[PDB]
RNA sequence: CUCCGAACGGUAAGAGCCUAGCAUGUAGA
RNA sequence: GUGCUCGCUUCGGCAGCACAUAUACUAAAAUUGGAACGAUACAGAGGGCCCCUGCGCAAGGAUGA
RNA sequence: UUUCUCUUCAGAUCGCAUAAAUCUUUCGCCUUUUACUAAAGAUUUCCGUGGAGAGGAA
């Protein structure tokens, strides 16, 4: 784990050049100079549901412009058949690149802000939401389907899992030896912001690509 | 609204709680009302009303009539149940009373960012039809 | 304020509610631009002070809501903050016997929750991990550490809003 | 098999059939059966009249 | 001890470790742990060959590898 | 058996009935079990006293993996059940561990044509 | 590998032979006709 | 036709005015048996006739998902969309038994959370017996009480997922 | 000695009958 | 609506002063008609263009001049 | 005194760390491709950041 960690920590020094350019573009700064946005001071739980019930109705206004009545995401952004589409459906809904991964991370954070929901809903309370939190970065390493959209994903959870032990062989040493240690998300969630903000425009090119086929033409 | 600010209130807290408190379950009431009935956005008139009214009787009660503190005209704000631009853009002459901005001329928004009630009396409501968009502040 | 929810009012229908004339950017943008689970991914509201504010910029037709704000935490009271953590972890760790923090799927297979906490929710359980401090050596970091935003009215030690 | 007179069609099955004349076009020619929500005293009827029938 | 495969083309090629004279009702346990879904909702087809909760899994005579299509209730 | 109907519908009530106060106490029986370990952890005994059990809800008993063994994921989705399905110690050859995996020429990770990874934990 | 290709061109060409067979002299086209 | 009830419908904010229930369990109540029959139009009247001629009180069984004519029938009346006042004439019927237990299972699935406790509390007397049909095809004898303590504080119930009913102590803490 | 992968290369093509979630909002007299 | 005329002239008001100057795919509506390679019955295989899946002018599958 | 607007110049570890893509080379694979593996060089994109006019609230 931790020689992998030093890897990761020495090839980053390597590809580190004084960046100077893009004349300072920045984004959310000219949308409110339209009429296509209003700034609010909503609650961060409340702006997460709000993202989540957002993006579902994306889905699934997309899935029904299509005119595919026999499909549903389940709100977990888990896409579920209905009647066992094999007559010439099954090849209609062979998405395999940006509908698979947009799902992957949907569900992702859709998990995180129901996970704070239940927080403020009444859940554990404890220290029991660290934990949760740990075992959902590692979900995201294994439970979350993001493999098949980007296998380059294998490296950051690599990552994520030497990380893991790197914790609890500080933590469970002494008293805590054996049981669960709820850990925290110092680097984890730090290394998947940078990843979202690192591909961010990958899905921006790829809705731009792909929104025109759907809207379009061909 | 009352969740929480980690600390207490003010010591004039107190008289503040009934008002505030109805004006509170208009809102509520407002917020989860039925959209049967509301044309395009006859929906979102009454929560600018409520909020116009939320503000008019905490400003009355902040330096107006001089009855709330200085802590109290920066705390209920602090916290949310009021707007502090609002409040900035009615120290003005001219913007005595009007919503955000629903009659106004082409402002940094595409339609307008001036007021609801912001055109005249004398000169506006074309003809005999007073209306806004965005408030109907006639 | 409350433009937002009843903008959220409309999920879908048959031109009810803003449905036909306010899908197809409201598609469009909404797949095109995501540009919010980065910042969900970047204003954690930090639970030992779990009452965020999240500024929240949110197109008209309720397509995105998407967060202006970003976080400026202050680099060695970020430390202290996630070391008391630290300390306060291991303390419920070796305390407690029975550990329950296996709710892994919440929203209960399409069970929407946007209710009872997108709204008034009255629950807000906000000291959670607050260590308790004695203020005999921990004064100076006292009332400038359990609060997100120890700079605002401070005019010595922020150089700003 | 099934065999409709006004329709002037014939269905090879039963579930097949059972989805033809509930929405049909020429069922739909036959007339417009919109569900009429009727009054409140509909259902107080609809109540007493089958508790004095089927019970009593 | 046997490896299954509970695949789907839909976003979900699961790989479950089932029992061997195990029964189908802790099977769906292993995959609603794996997949993320109700416990009771869950179906298990090979072109219409429904497996039910009751039968075993030696009964079938299922061994190392063999996939079935997911489907939801 | 209408008189042991409203026999049971009392049954029925004192037990949901019971429900609802022993919800309500909970939350403060849960702070009070903290508050109690608190001076438990505070002056109950240095390294003299647990009055716990390490309750775990399904105790992964592992095993060894053989040579190569795949790394088998329970799946964390649900654990609060503590069903007995879960209790089965996957540490176990599923398809192609039944073999030695040392008598091989050098090394076979897979000839499935798709070998991007490499790495055996040798370091 | 290429041969796939070829068998598969062969039972496409030999699919709209079969349909255009089926269609000329159909129910529609030929005993269509018949009653005519 | 079964998309809306005649003309319009006030949309139950929840998830949907139709799609309440999950849209695989609606599809499959749609393709069945029964909704041949009684499809053709139930507006307010024929609906009564249809309800107490079916003393069961359960959701999907079969290894396919085999919905009861209960389930039909609160879909049915779902997609009919009735006024308040007919389902509080039928909560009141202490005569027949399913024709209250539909009033009650709709009005969790179509009303206020504040009128569901004040139209669902006073069904937590009735120790009576209802007939329940298994996910295996088997039957059950269920109390009444035990069937609304698991609609209330219990979630689906039936086959349907409910759509996350306060808590009582909030509402005990703002309200009655 | 724990590194765990997904899609395509896949389901013959067929004539008779039948049912439907979706979409325009206007010019003009 | 706001503040003011050493105004008419009271504290009821009368007249004037200056600030504020034009939002709106207008209508909560109206009518308008269609498509599953979808289930069912039936015989049971010797060069480019128009389409579909798709992120790549990656790749893949297809009737209609 | 405090903030928001924006045309503008950055070779300061512009950011006491660290994301991806495109192209060109070199390995491992390889049944075709897309997803790939681990090393070098360069060009861009995103989370940003620094220093200088003018224009808007306290
Ligand atoms: O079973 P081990 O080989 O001993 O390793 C386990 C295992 O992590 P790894 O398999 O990746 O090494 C657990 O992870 P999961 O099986 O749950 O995926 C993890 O538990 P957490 O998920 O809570 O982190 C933790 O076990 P534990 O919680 O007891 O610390 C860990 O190390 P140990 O089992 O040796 O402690």
């Amino acid at each position: 784990s931790y020689q992998k960690l030093l890897k990761y920590y020495v090839l980053n020094a390597l590809k580190h050049r004084p960046p100077k350019a893009q004349k300072k573009r920045y984004l959310f700064r000219s949308f409110k100079a339209t009429k296509f946005f209003q700034s609010t001071k909503l609650d961060w739980v409340e702006v997460g549901l709000q993202v989540c019930r957002q993006g579902y109705n994306m889905l699934n206004l997309l899935i029904h412009r299509k005119n595919l009545n026999y499909l549903h995401l389940d709100y977990n952004f888990n896409l579920k058949p209905v009647k066992t589409l094999t007559t010439k459906e099954r090849k209609k809904s062979r998405f395999g690149n940006a509908f698979h991964l947009c799902r992957e991370v949907l569900r992702l954070t859709k998990l995180v802000v129901d996970s704070h929901v239940q927080y403020r809903l009444g859940n554990v309370d404890a220290f029991q939401l660290a934990d949760g939190l740990q075992y959902i970065f590692a979900h995201v390493g294994q439970l979350t389907g993001m493999y098949r959209y980007k296998y380059k994903l294998m490296r950051q959870i690599r990552m994520c899992k030497d990380l893991k032990h790197l914790i609890y062989y500080r933590f469970n040493t002494g008293p805590v030896g054996k049981g669960p240690g709820c850990g925290f998300w110092a680097a984890g969630w730090r290394v998947w912001l940078f990843f979202m903000r690192g591909i961010t425009p990958l899905l921006e090119r790829w809705l731009g690509n792909l929104l025109a086929r759907q809207f379009e033409g061909r | 609204k009352v969740k929480r600010s980690r600390k207490a209130p003010p010591d004039g807290w107190e008289l503040i709680e009934p008002t505030l408190d109805e004006l509170d379950q208009k809102m509520r009431e407002a917020e989860t009302e039925p959209h049967e009935g509301k044309r395009k956005v006859e929906s979102l008139w009454p929560i600018f009303r409520i909020h116009h009214q939320k503000t008019r009787y905490i400003f009355d009660l902040f330096y107006k009539r001089k009855a709330i503190s200085r802590e109290l005209y920066e705390y209920c704000i602090k916290e949310g149940y009021a707007d502090k631009n609002l409040i900035a853009k009615w120290k003005k002459q001219g913007y005595e009373n009007l919503c955000c901005l629903r009659c106004i001329q082409t402002r940094d928004t595409n339609f307008g960012t001036n007021c609801i009630c912001r055109v005249p009396k004398s000169k506006l409501e074309v003809g005999r039809i007073i209306e806004c968009t965005h408030c109907g502040c006639r | 304020p409350e433009h937002v929810r009843k903008i959220i009012r409309d999920h879908g229908d048959m031109t009810n509610r803003k449905f036909r004339h306010d899908k197809r950017v409201y598609l469009g943008a909404l797949k095109y631009m995501p540009h919010a689970v980065l910042k969900l991914l970047e204003n954690m509201p930090m639970p030992w002070e779990q009452i965020r504010d999240v500024p929240v910029l949110y197109h008209i037709t309720g397509a995105i809501s998407f967060v202006n704000e970003i976080p400026w935490v202050i680099e060695p009271v970020y430390i202290s903050q996630w070391g008391s953590m630290w300390i306060m972890m291991r303390r419920e760790k070796r305390d407690r016997r029975h550990f329950k923090r296996m709710r892994f799927p919440p929203f209960d297979d399409e069970e929407p929750p946007l209710d009872y906490a997108d709204n008034i929710l009255d629950v807000e359980p906000l000291e959670a991990i607050q260590l308790e401090l004695d203020p005999e050596e921990d004064a100076p970091v006292l009332d400038w550490f359990y609060d997100h935003q120890p700079l605002r009215d401070s005019r010595k030690y922020v150089n700003g809003s | 098999g099934y065999y409709c007179n006004v329709c002037d069609c014939v269905v090879k099955d039963s579930i097949n059939f059972l989805d033809h004349i509930n929405g049909k076009k020429h069922q739909r020619n036959l007339g417009m059966s919109m569900r009429v929500e009727r009054s409140t005293l509909d259902q107080v009827k609809k109540r007493f009249e089958v508790n004095k029938k089927k019970m009593e | 001890m046997i490896e299954v495969v509970c695949n789907d083309r839909l976003g979900k090629k699961v790989r479950v470790k089932c029992n061997t004279d195990d029964t189908i009702g802790d099977l769906k346990k292993l995959i609603a742990a794996q997949t993320g879904t109700r416990w009771n909702k869950i179906v298990l087809k090979k072109w219409y060959t429904i497996f039910k909760d009751h039968v075993s899994l030696g009964d079938y005579e299922i061994h190392d590898g063999m996939n079935l299509e997911l489907y939801y209730q | 058996n209408d008189e042991e109907e409203y026999e049971a519908w009392k049954v029925r009530e004192l037990k949901r009935i019971k429900r609802d106060r022993e919800d309500r106490e909970a939350l403060e029986k849960e702070k009070a079990e903290i508050e109690r370990m608190r001076n438990l952890t505070e002056e109950e005994r240095r390294a003299e006293l647990r009055a716990n059990g390490k309750v775990i809800t399904n105790k992964a008993v592992k095993g060894k993996y053989k040579f190569l063994q795949k790394y088998y994921h329970r799946g964390a989705f649900f654990m609060d059940e503590d069903e007995e399905v879960y209790k089965r110690d996957f540490s176990a050859p599923t398809l192609e561990d039944h073999f030695n995996k040392t008598i091989l020429p050098k090394v076979m990770q897979v000839k499935n044509f798709g070998r991007s990874g490499r790495t055996k934990y040798t370091h | 590998e290429a041969r796939k290709r070829e068998l598969k061109k062969n039972k496409k060409q030999r699919m709209m032979v079969r349909a255009a067979v089926l269609k000329m002299k159909d129910p529609k086209q030929i005993i269509r006709d018949m009653e005519k | 036709m079964a998309n809306r009830t005649v003309k319009d419908a006030h949309s139950i904010h929840g998830t949907n005015p139709q799609y309440l229930v999950e849209k695989i369990i609606r599809t499959r109540i749609y393709e069945s048996k029964y909704w041949k029959e009684e499809c053709f139009g139930l507006t307010a009247e024929l609906v009564v006739d249809k309800a107490m001629e079916l003393r069961f009180v359960g959701g999907v069984y079969g290894g396919n998902i085999k919905p009861t004519p209960f389930l039909c029938l609160t879909l049915k009346m779902l997609q009919i969309q009735p006024e308040k006042d007919i389902i509080v004439e039928f909560i009141k019927n202490e005569d027949f038994k399913y024709v209250r237990m539909l009033g009650a299972l709709y009005m969790r699935l179509t009303g206020t959370a504040i009128d569901c406790y004040k139209y669902l509390e006073p069904l937590y007397n009735d120790y009576r017996k209802i007939k329940s049909q298994n996910r295996n095809g088997e039957f059950e004898l269920m109390h009444v009480d035990e069937f609304i303590d698991e609609l209330l504080h219990s979630e689906r119930v039936c086959d349907i997922i409910l759509p996350r009913l306060q808590k009582r102590y909030v509402l005990e803490e703002a309200e009655q």
